[PDB]
């Protein structure tokens, strides 16, 4: 599959017009563990598979949803590392906003500055894009916000979406099941029956992971919760 | 070697003699009576002085004249292109030469002479670049080029004043008197003004330092002679 | 010889690369602009268009620049982000130093010099990013502008640049009346185009964002109409073919 | 056959663990003409051979002076033997300058060695495709060392080096048991029916294809040309 | 009194439109005792760190940061358009430390930036 | 320059040797910008 | 050379900013009469006393960032994000300062709730809820707010205890030609009122 | 000891400078024209320090000449005021001690006339009639009691021979010859020199 | 010893890629330039007018100073850049010197831009051909060319793009010293000059006249109507 | 826009235009009696001890002179306010940022080490002069930081107007391990000391502050805390 080079150059746009290096990055992206994202009518849901699915693993270790701020939450499927350098970028910018305006980032300022970062990786040659697509869940102004930054750099605001792997079906699911006024806890239970549509067997509070970001802000649920959840 | 090659930095730690925050650093500074001579790009409290000079227009050319004689009072820029000394000698001497080899690489390239515009210009760039620094600069670029006779005065604070009667020295304030000229004047009487200038300076005075004859140019459009 | 590099001419004088740059925008959705004689417009076809995206920044295509100014992108959707954050920035540049607006004519000129850098230097991929601009200023007053992956703008007083241009272009180009145009004629005109040329699916107002451009008492007014109106000139539209039919 | 990934970089190994480009470079000294150094107890001469197109041009200047007590025969590439002069040639000013001294034979070659070894691994650059004969005089006495394109440097007695410079060799490996005791006449002498044996059987030396460099112990670096090496030729033994 | 005038050889050319207003009368003596030791204060910290590196460890630490740093700052974006420095703050240890020169002054919007060609190939060192 | 310098007029082979400093400074681009990167395609005949 | 004062005060639901404005005066030297309040928004004013040459630059460099940040984020500046807009600024002197010394009074644009600020030449700002004075002379312009401002003040009310701050501050038996310009900001109108004292 | 003045009509703007250079190492003729045409309708006179002015004036021209070249129309005389403020600013920050007084006159078909003052620390202010210089508070309150909006083109120049005449009275001094020019919307217009 | 980099010779001794950026210039419209006695003229053919188009945003010939001009053909956003740093130049060359610039200055300073930007691999030649014409500052007329690689030549009458062979033969049969006595005269040459490769003629035409000691004049519509007339009744 | 005169990009951080400029006019200024603006102080007696599991810091008021750093680290200041005001957010986003990716709650010595190496960086010329003092799971830690980049790792500490005072006080009647309302008192009372010619309190201690669970970021809120006329002209808008 090498179209004339034009598959191997990050550089080069295919005849077509195409640039197929950045969606040979969407392709990990889509090949990453499901993740979910619901934005209720007064919170965000984000739900994610854990790849560290057996035993012997420290689960006060690394965590797969993140704060970035009070206010602020990520996850992704795609490629570990490259979200953990997203995910610092991401808490140093909204710490220079708060220098700067003395104020929160709000949640589409913060995506614009990320996506600004990927976007940057998508141009030089050289280098090579981002293997992530991250779900950033905010609460500003009263009001939640769920936004989606992909390879490219170009990013979306979602009432609901699914990506890693058998993110198709998620969304269909997801089409059938969400509506505006959704509460945040039939979020939760919406986000978690998402997920376990393309799930890999039984699903236990140790190998899925779930933050929620309402008014009060973001916070990663405890395995207790999530547990609470799971049995419902 | 071929990694700290690749880097191209070059600092003093991917080197050899670095022995701390610095130490001997390839030669503890110690270097060579230059890398490149000249031929190409690259605490003595008591340099020298001057005093005296006129210069006019004309209808015939541009007149330069300097008090007598020894030492040198006007720089000879190039067959077709003249200057007068005040301040620094070593100044004088330096920035005009560098003007000159400036005029001759514009005449090379563009196969016509530099303007006397032109050339005050440059002279003015190139002293104006070290303004504050202790330069001192009187000197008066005077020529011919396709718009006429030339005279400018360049100093080695920024001033750059075309004009047609300029005066520069001890006797200036005499001698800038004493020119009751006419732009139409004859060349004979034209030399008989400038005599007489530098006389009415010196008539307080006679041949000596600084002393003699009276120097006198002249500016013609193939380019000057020296009248007496 | 060959299309691997912007830096690299075929025998025959011709840059490949930019030409597939070029060629990127040809998918994305179809942008246009109408000059008229009190006011000048960008429709633009929304194209993320799916039922969980959500109710967004007042406009997916339309941005702001100015006071004065408004642009319409077309193509890769990261490098418009990274060009329209650049275009504010240098409007801005022009005030702060001459504190006077800048004219349309210097921004895009600006623009497009940093797409010709990204089309000269090797190793740095052109901006996949066709923008259509729209202004007023003291000089020339209302202005519609083009501009091109390559660094190559253009003033118009109607062009459509995006998916099915070429159609959209050849009905302007026989419907526009230079000269006869105002603001409400300029709207009826775009429906038009833009319904014609979007024949995928039938027009309604939400698959399409308006933005005007006017003076109202010395202020310029960029104002994004609201689906409430974009509605009734469908309606408009709908009851004009109508009538022309039977 | 299987050499053709590996050969065309310097900074490529091939799977029989071999920079091609260093050996092509090696070519390329023997691609000038031949240029003989040998020394006495007293004395370090270089004897070169010079090419004028045959006719209607000054030869090449092929033995360069780099200081008072050095001197060097080229055979290769020009701009890398004049890239390669001004290098020892700032580096002999250096020395003069900081110590006072004349510097080392032997650690100007290092210091070449170094810098000649650098191209050999780095990307986008060359070996240096000269080869250099250097007759130096200091402190130890007379030296000649040979540099290669391999940034390889040797402690010759003699050495020719360039084009058809085996028969040379040949010579001197034959002749090396008197060169010491050789008064400066005679070792020149030495040096000219080496680099005779350099020539087809019907050419002959003459002064307008033949060049000499003496450095010595009284002697500061002297070049013998296009009439100067009458003296050394008027005496030369037939073939 | 610096000396230095290369005068010997004081033939460079120079923009007059471009050198804006240049005082070498007044550029020997910096303007505060800060303004240098800010202005170099990412060389004189890297410098710091080589330094160290080179004295414990050896002349391969400082050749391997400085060919990260140097392979990372290069792949980058044109001078007229502001990076990121994503993996440079990574390498250098600057991507969870704010400084001052990041929320002073911000490079990102900069009241000032020059032509996109004329900025290029002054990066080339062709003036 | 060496006028300049030098208050003499350089000789013939001076100024070819100049020249030739610049001619040779090929390849190597990465080492002082603005250098060539190819040889000049233009041989000259300096006659004085 | 004058720098100036500049005045906030607070009513109810409103907020005035004066500044004196020299009428009659053939000065010399510095500029002195400048230009000193300067809208930054619908219902946001900032008032910068101070060197003139600092004052216009300072509100060049403000309306620059200003005018990027409501197009980036498509929303009308707050007064307390203003506030520290002009910190980051000032501060990003510090070595070498601007001298001017600004004052923020706006109306908040959710609840229309005053605001008002006073900063030094390096930004340190202090908020209060009564009144704020910059200037050369902030001692009798701190003792004549101090005395005069009651709370919950009416635009009327506001206007005259704001003229009359300013007027009786800097006074010094010598208010001739010293004019007084008055903005008070409420949440439909904005009332600009150039006055002089009655003893001219 | 250098004077620059201004006054601004309904339609016109009238600027008046001494022809002074004195530089005194060196003699000369008057001659010295301090004001600089920025384009075909904006002057900038300039005074202050000997040779950083008239560098300084021929920057900001070159600038002016290299907008309209690539643009095609001008710089408006307010656009070349601020551009011309930001210039200076930036001039007398990089160049220890800088004194560069400067007075901006121009017109523009769709603003008129506009005269435009700017001390030595670069503090823009556009005026209805300006001055610089020696005696420069004297010139100004005569102005201030006989300037009124509506003054006409000859008013103007009495009341500036007015000006002149009580410097000279309150100031025993020489008082030289003063370039006169006006703009209008006919560009700069060359008047007879005030000499006394 | 192929094209695909430019700093690499072929075999026969040719920079190709040079001589490709040259095959760009020779796509281009059409731009003509005559050198008179006392007004030197310049005359770019419109190809494929669009009607919904502001023609003064798609002008091809420009003004670097008042005395210096300059049109072109080749890659236009190419030219625009090479346009604005001779504009800088000129400007930056009157506060060096004080002058106006040569026209052979301001031709050499663009010729070696584009030469800059023939070296160096990792950047792309100028697609561009200049002809830059003007009057010196003792009023001397001239026409120059720069073409992509750097080089530059004085010109009579010129003709460069598409379509500039048949030109410049016409030229070379119609250029005398009886077609240059008045301006009128050296303006209908090159209007019949391009006449030759323009079908419609008239409304193809961009005609941009410099007379000494005067600014550049763009020629209107209705000016070049009248010309062509003329032109026609010449003909008989 | 294309400015002409710039070649490299602009960079970030303080400015230092504006020094030589600044240096001639206040030299010109303060040769005619004009008075330049001034940076406002913040002189005031601040004062800290440990008592057995936790620190109390104390300060006097009308302000807020006790700033935050981390939920466990608080510091007061005197001297320049912007200073103090700019140092303590700057350290606190810092410590934000340390914490949000160690996932531990701070440590005082972080503090110290990074308010120390940044005002040494700035040779003295960011006039901070701290208090810091805070609780990690090493225990109570106080700190005294000055403006050249110098700390002092104390029992107790003073700074301010009535620092001697306050210390008299302190040598008088600290001792190690204070239940919190003895040291509560003692520096209500060195503070009171050193204002006679309110008093804020902050009080750190170890058991209301857990350090095991992992750090979530907390939630901030703000601080900062006759004659007659002739109007010549009046304009409404709007």
């Amino acid at each position: 599959m090498a179209e004339r080079g034009y598959s191997f150059s990050l550089t080069t746009f295919s005849p077509s017009g195409k640039l197929v290096q950045i969606e040979y990055a969407l392709a990990a992206v889509a090949g990453g563990a499901p993740s979910v994202g619901i934005k209720a009518a007064n919170g965000v849901v984000l739900a994610t598979e854990k790849k560290q699915k057996s035993i012997l693993y420290d689960e006060r270790s690394v965590h797969k949803v993140e704060p970035i701020t009070k206010h602020i939450g990520l996850v992704y499927s795609g490629m570990g590392p490259d979200y953990r350098v997203l995910v610092h970028r991401a808490r140093k910018l909204a710490q220079q906003y708060y220098l700067v305006y003395q104020e929160p980032i709000p949640t589409a300022q913060l995506v614009q500055r990320v996506a600004s970062v990927m976007q940057e990786y998508t141009q030089s040659g050289g280098v090579r894009p981002f293997g992530v697509s991250l779900l950033i869940c905010g609460w500003n102004e009263g009001r939640p916000y769920l936004f989606q930054s992909d390879p490219s750099g170009a990013y979306f605001a979602w009432k609901a979406t699914a990506m890693g792997k058998n993110y198709v079906n998620g969304k269909t699911f997801l089409e059938k099941r969400y509506n505006e006024d959704l509460e945040l806890e039939d979020a939760i239970h919406t986000a978690i029956l998402t997920l376990k549509e393309s799930f890999e067997g039984q699903m236990t509070e140790d190998n899925i992971e779930v933050g929620i970001c309402n008014e009060a802000g973001f916070r990663r649920l405890t395995p207790t919760e999530v547990k609470d959840y799971l049995a419902a | 070697m071929a990694l700290a090659s690749v880097l191209e930095r070059p600092l003093p730690v991917n080197q050899r003699g670095f022995f701390g925050l610095g130490g001997r650093a390839d030669l503890l500074d110690l270097g060579p009576g230059s890398l490149s001579d000249g031929l190409s790009l690259a605490p003595g409290i008591e340099m020298l002085h001057g005093t005296t000079t006129l210069a006019f227009k004309f209808r015939h050319g541009v007149i330069v004249a300097a008090d007598s004689r020894t030492v040198k009072k006007v720089i000879e820029i190039n067959p077709y292109l003249l200057g007068t000394m005040a301040g620094g000698a070593a100044d004088c001497s330096f920035w005009e030469r560098l003007l000159a080899r400036q005029c001759r690489i514009y005449e090379l390239r563009n196969k016509e002479r530099i303007s006397v515009a032109a050339a005050s210009k440059l002279l003015a760039n190139m002293v104006y670049q070290y303004k504050g620094m202790g330069l001192s600069m009187g000197t008066m670029i005077c020529g011919w080029d396709k718009r006429g006779p030339g005279l400018y005065y360049v100093d080695s604070e920024g001033n750059r004043i075309s004009g047609a009667t300029f005066s520069v020295g001890s006797g200036s304030v005499y001698a800038y008197g004493v020119m009751d000229r006419g732009y139409s004047y004859d060349l004979e009487v034209e030399q008989a003004y400038d005599l007489a200038r530098r006389a009415i300076y010196q008539a307080t005075y006679r041949d000596a330092y600084s002393g003699g004859a009276v120097n006198l140019y002249h500016v013609r459009e193939d380019g000057w002679i020296r009248v007496s | 010889r060959y299309d691997s590099r912007t830096t690299i001419f075929s025998p025959e004088g011709r840059l490949y690369q930019v030409e597939y740059a070029m060629e990127a925008i040809g998918h994305a959705g179809t942008c246009l602009g109408i000059l008229a004689n009190d006011g000048v417009l960008l429709a633009a076809e929304r194209r993320n268009i799916h039922k969980l995206l959500d109710e967004v920044f007042f406009s997916e295509k339309i941005y702001k620049l100015n006071e004065d100014m408004a642009c319409s992108v077309a193509g890769i959707t990261s490098d418009a982000n990274v060009l329209t954050n650049e275009l504010r920035l240098i409007a801005q540049r022009y005030l702060l130093q001459y504190q006077e607006p800048i004219p349309c004519e210097q921004l895009v000129t600006a623009l497009c010099d940093i797409k010709q850098a990204y089309t000269q230097f090797g190793g740095k991929r052109p901006f996949g990013v066709s923008l259509l601009y729209i202004g007023w200023d003291k000089h020339y007053g209302f202005q519609l502008y083009q501009s091109d992956p390559s660094g190559n703008y253009g003033g118009w007083k109607a062009t459509c640049i995006g998916n099915n241009s070429a159609a959209a272009v050849s009905m302007l180009k026989q419907d526009y009346k230079e000269g006869e145009m105002t603001l409400k004629s300029a709207l009826a005109l775009a429906i038009k185009v833009l319904n014609k040329t979007m024949d995928v699916s039938k027009l309604s107002a939400e698959k399409v964002e308006i933005a005007t451009l006017t003076r109202e008492n010395g202020k310029t007014v960029i104002r994004v109409l609201k689906q409430k109106e974009v509605e009734q000139l469908i309606k408009k539209h709908e009851e004009e073919e109508a009538k022309a039919e039977r | 056959m299987f050499r053709n990934q590996y050969d065309n970089d310097v900074t490529v190994w091939s799977p029989q663990g071999r920079i091609h480009q260093i050996e092509y470079a090696m070519e390329a000294v023997k691609q000038g003409s031949a240029t003989v150094g040998l020394k006495s107890k007293t004395h370090a001469v270089l004897v070169a051979l010079k090419r004028a197109q045959s006719e209607l041009a000054a030869h090449q200047k092929k033995i360069l002076h780099v200081d008072n007590h050095i001197g060097i025969s080229i055979a290769g590439l020009t701009a890398d033997a004049r890239l390669l002069c001004n290098f020892m040639r700032q580096e002999c000013l250096d020395s003069r300058f900081v110590f006072d001294r004349p510097l080392p034979v032997s650690r100007l070659v290092s210091l070449i060695g170094s810098k000649t070894q650098i191209p050999t691994q780095r990307y986008g650059r060359r070996p240096y495709g000269v080869g250099l004969l250097i007759a130096g005089y200091d402190d130890m006495g007379p030296h000649i060392f040979q540099t290669c394109p391999s940034a390889n440097y040797f402690d010759c007695r003699a050495m020719s080096i360039g084009a058809r410079s085996q028969s040379a060799r040949t010579y001197l490996e034959r002749h090396m048991s008197e060169f010491m005791e050789c008064n400066l006449n005679e070792l020149v002498k030495h040096g000219l029916r080496a680099l005779r044996e350099t020539l087809p059987a019907e050419q002959d030396l003459t002064t307008k294809n033949v060049s000499i460099g003496i450095v010595g112990k009284d002697l500061e670096f002297t070049i013998y040309d296009d009439d100067d090496v009458s003296p050394f030729l008027e005496g030369l033994e037939e073939r | 009194p610096v000396t230095e005038l290369s005068a010997s050889g004081p033939f460079e050319s120079h923009d007059l439109l471009r050198k804006g207003f240049s005082c070498v009368k007044n550029e020997l003596l910096p303007s505060h005792p800060l303004e240098l030791s800010e202005k170099n204060f990412q060389l004189n910290q890297d410098k710091m760190n080589f330094s160290t590196l080179r004295n414990i460890q050896g002349l391969f630490a400082p050749l391997k940061l400085q060919m990260e740093f140097k392979a990372v700052q290069q792949v980058q974006r044109l001078p007229f358009l502001s990076s990121s420095n994503l993996s440079l703050d990574v390498l250098r240890g600057n991507d969870e430390t704010i400084g001052f020169e990041d929320i002073l002054n911000d490079p990102s919007q900069s009241e000032v930036m020059g032509e996109p060609h004329l900025m290029v190939e002054y990066k080339l060192g062709l003036l | 320059n060496h006028w300049f310098t030098y208050n003499e007029t350089m000789t013939v082979e001076s100024v070819t040797q100049a020249v030739s400093n610049l001619a040779l400074q090929f390849g190597e681009e990465d080492a002082d910008p603005g250098a060539m990167s190819r040889p000049f395609g233009v041989a000259l005949l300096f006659g004085g | 050379y004058n720098g100036g004062a500049v005045m906030a005060m607070k009513g109810k639901n409103c907020v005035a900013i004066a500044a004196d404005r020299r009428f009659g005066i053939q000065a010399q030297m510095v500029t002195t009469d400048f230009q000193k309040i300067f809208p930054m928004g619908d219902r946001l004013y900032i008032g910068l006393a101070g060197l003139a040459t600092d004052v216009q630059t300072v509100a060049q460099r403000l309306k620059f960032r200003l005018n990027l940040y409501e197009l980036k984020e498509g929303r009308q500046i707050k007064p307390y994000t203003l506030m520290s807009m002009v910190a980051n600024l000032l501060y990003e002197k510090r070595f070498g300062p601007y001298y001017t010394e600004p004052v923020i009074a706006g109306l908040d644009p959710k609840t229309f709730k005053p605001f008002i600020c006073s900063l030094d030449l390096i930004g340190c700002p202090m908020v209060t809820d009564d009144f704020v004075v910059s200037g050369t002379c902030a001692e009798q312009m701190y003792g004549m707010c101090e005395s005069l401002w009651e709370p919950n003040m009416d635009p009327d009310h506001l206007f005259e205890t704001i003229s009359q701050a300013m007027l009786n501050a800097v006074d010094r038996d010598a208010v001739s030609g010293m004019g007084v310009i008055v903005h008070i900001i409420e949440k439909d109108k904005i009332t600009t009122r150039t006055l002089k004292a009655r003893m001219d | 000891m250098e004077y620059l003045i201004g006054i601004q009509g309904p339609d016109y703007v009238l600027v008046a400078s001494d022809r002074v250079a004195a530089s005194n190492i060196v003699q000369m003729k008057d001659d010295h024209d301090k004001m600089f045409k920025m384009s075909e309708k904006i002057l900038l006179l300039c005074v202050g320090e000997a040779g950083d002015t008239v560098q300084f004036a021929e920057y900001i021209q070159k600038n002016v000449q290299l907008y309209k070249m690539r643009n095609g129309y001008e710089l408006s005389p307010t656009a070349a005021a601020n551009f011309t403020r930001r210039n200076l600013a930036d001039c007398l920050r990089s160049r220890t001690p800088y004194h560069v007084n400067l007075l901006l006159a121009g017109y523009d078909e769709h603003e008129g006339p506009a005269l435009y003052y700017m001390d030595y620390l670069a503090a823009l202010a556009k005026a209805p009639f300006a001055a610089h210089g020696y005696g420069a508070f004297l010139t100004l309150s005569i102005l201030d009691r006989y300037y009124t909006p509506t003054i006409s083109r000859e008013r103007a120049v009495e009341l500036l021979r007015k000006c002149l005449e009580e410097l000279q009275k309150r100031f025993i001094l020489n008082l030289p010859t003063f370039s006169v020019r006006i703009i209008d919307k006919n560009g700069i217009h060359d008047l007879d020199n005030i000499s006394f | 010893s192929y094209d695909r980099a430019i700093t690499v010779f072929s075999p026969d001794g040719h920079l190709f890629q040079v001589e490709y950026a040259q095959e760009a210039v020779k796509k281009g419209s059409t731009a003509v330039g005559v050198r008179g006695r006392d007004i030197v003229v310049l005359g770019v053919e419109k190809k494929s007018v669009a009607k919904l188009q502001d023609e003064r945003t798609v002008r091809k010939i420009c003004a670097l100073d008042d005395n210096v001009c300059m049109a072109f053909a080749g890659l236009t956003a190419d030219a625009r850049i090479v346009i604005n740093r001779a504009r800088v130049e000129c400007q930056s060359h009157r506060l060096t010197v004080e002058d106006p610039v040569t026209v052979e200055y301001i031709t050499r300073y663009i010729a070696s831009l584009k030469q800059r930007y023939t070296q160096s691999n990792g950047r792309r030649p100028f697609g561009i051909s200049a002809l830059i014409v003007g009057f010196d500052f003792d009023g001397t007329p001239r026409l120059y060319q720069t073409d992509p690689s750097g080089t530059y030549h004085a010109w009579k009458a010129n003709a460069i793009g598409r379509g500039a062979k048949s030109v410049r033969e016409f030229l070379e049969k119609n250029y005398t010293d009886e077609a240059i006595e008045t301006d009128d005269l050296t303006i209908k040459l090159v209007i019949k000059a391009l006449l030759e490769v323009v079908q419609s003629g008239g409304k193809n035409i961009e005609l941009a006249v410099m007379r000494r000691d005067q600014s550049l004049k763009i020629l209107n519509p209705e000016e070049i109507e009248k010309y062509v007339a003329e032109i026609e009744k010449e003909k008989e | 826009m294309a400015a002409v005169s710039v070649y490299a990009p602009p960079v970030g951080g303080f400015s230092f235009d504006n020094c030589r400029r600044n240096a001639v006019l206040e030299a010109d200024f303060a040769k005619r009696g004009y008075k330049l603006p001034k940076v406002r102080k913040t002189g005031t007696t601040i004062a800290g001890v440990v008592y057995k599991d936790g620190i109390v810091l104390g300060a006097d008021t009308n302000c807020s002179k006790i700033h935050f750093i981390s939920p466990n680290i608080y510091c007061c200041g005197a001297g320049t306010a912007a200073d103090t005001d700019m140092t303590t957010q700057l350290i606190s986003s810092n410590l934000e940022l340390h914490s949000l990716s160690t996932g531990r709650l701070p440590r005082v010595v972080t503090a110290n080490r990074m308010l120390k190496q940044m005002l040494f960086r700035y040779q003295g010329y960011i006039g901070a002069a701290l208090v810091l003092g805070g609780v990690d799971v090493t225990g109570p830690h106080l700190y005294s930081i000055y403006p050249h980049g110098s700390t002092d790792k104390l029992p107790y500490v003073t700074m301010g107007s009535g620092s001697l005072a306050a210390m008299a006080v302190f040598e008088d009647k600290f001792r190690p391990d204070m239940e919190e309302e003895e040291a509560k008192n003692l520096v209500s009372e060195a503070i009171a000391a050193g204002i006679f010619n309110n008093i804020d309190l902050c009080v750190i201690s170890k058991n209301k502050l857990d350090f095991l669970r992992p750090y979530t970021v907390p939630n901030k809120k703000g601080t900062r805390l006759t004659t007659a006329v002739l109007t010549e002209k009046i304009t409404p808008l709007e």
